């Protein structure tokens, strides 16, 4: 998250750690959609090219963490993984299309007043909020800058929903119908994006409708951090909302 | 809130989603909340 500024204590309690096992280590963000159920980018778990290819056993989970050096007693939580499942048509070796993955965790998690699922938007929901323009929140321990390093506190930055036409002029990527980018314009005298260490991040957007946080994106994508002109992809939820049934009523 | 999961597969909280206990549960805003909801009053 450049650009950003620490969150406050209990902002963001679906926020959850993904975790390398041996040897320690933050490999990216990901999100709460039940007490079972944990949301992340596919590239976060499979990424051949950068020797990425982790299993059930070779990753565990962190929730409610509110510092990144501090052991929180009865307020974080740590799970391991009984299983991983990536989009099948998930497009590594080109644009990152379907970057989106789901974890089964070996235990569910106790809800707390720092631990608690985001919500996932239905057909009225998606379409009344994912409106360029509406401003939506991401959340991440990665890199302040692009490489302070990282932050020793969960960071946040709201960024604007951004035209694909715009987003699609703004990269010489494929892009999707599967993705949406977000970030200020040159013009907009506010800065901000998400950055490596992100992905696998939730975007968020609160509807007027409930009060309630929607995840409407995961972090998926970028050309540096916060550069002029440039945008954050992040992968469209709704639109892969079928898939994360089939997984989630198979499993 | 309604619902798309089946409890016993997806678990718990398909309902109790998206309100933060030291927030909206207590009826307090965080810092930054109000941008987001004027993003929604276009060009004003
Ligand atoms: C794996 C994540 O931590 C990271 C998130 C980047 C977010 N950046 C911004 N500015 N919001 N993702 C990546 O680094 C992905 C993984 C594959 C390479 N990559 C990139 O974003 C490249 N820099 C660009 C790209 C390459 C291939 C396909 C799509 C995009
Ligand atoms: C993941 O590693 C397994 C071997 O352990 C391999 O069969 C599978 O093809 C890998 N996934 C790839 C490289 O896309
Ligand atoms: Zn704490
Ligand atoms: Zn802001």
């Amino acid at each position: 998250i450049v650009e950003g500024s620490d969150a406050e204590i209990g902002m963001s309690p679906w926020q959850v750690m993904l975790f390398r096992k041996s040897p320690q280590e933050l490999l990216c963000g990901a999100s709460l959609i039940s007490d079972r159920w944990v949301l992340t980018a596919a590239h976060c778990l499979l990424y051949p090219p950068w020797d990425k290819n982790f299993t059930e056993n070779d990753l565990l989970v962190r929730i409610g963490k509110h510092s990144r050096t501090r052991y929180e007693r009865n307020i974080e939580k740590i799970s391991m993984l009984e299983k991983i499942y990536i989009h099948p048509r998930y497009n590594w070796r080109e644009n990152l299309d379907r970057d989106i993955a789901l974890m089964k965790l070996k235990k569910p998690v106790a809800f707390s007043d720092y631990i608690h699922p985001v919500c996932l938007p239905d057909r009225e929901t998606a379409a009344s909020l994912l409106q360029a323009g509406y401003k939506g929140r991401v959340t991440g321990w990665g890199n302040l800058k692009e490489t302070k390093g990282q932050p020793s506190v969960l960071q946040v930055v709201n960024l604007p929903i951004v035209e694909r036409p715009v987003c699609k002029d703004s990269t010489r990527i494929r892009i999707t119908d599967n993705m949406f980018c977000a970030g200020y314009k040159p013009d907009e005298g506010k800065r901000g994006d998400a950055c490596e260490g992100d992905s696998g991040g939730p975007f968020v957007m609160k509807s007027p409708f409930n009060n309630r946080w929607y995840q409407m994106g995961i972090v998926s994508a970028g050309a540096g951090c916060d550069r002029d002109g440039k945008y954050g992809f992040y992968t469209h939820v709704f639109r892969l909302k079928k898939w994360i049934q089939k997984v989630i009523d198979q499993f | 809130y309604q619902t798309f999961f089946n409890p016993r597969t997806f678990g718990s909280g398909e309902a109790d989603c998206g309100l933060r206990p030291l927030f909206e549960k207590k009826s307090l805003e965080d810092k930054t909340e109000r941008e987001l909801l004027e993003s929604y009053i276009d060009g004003r």
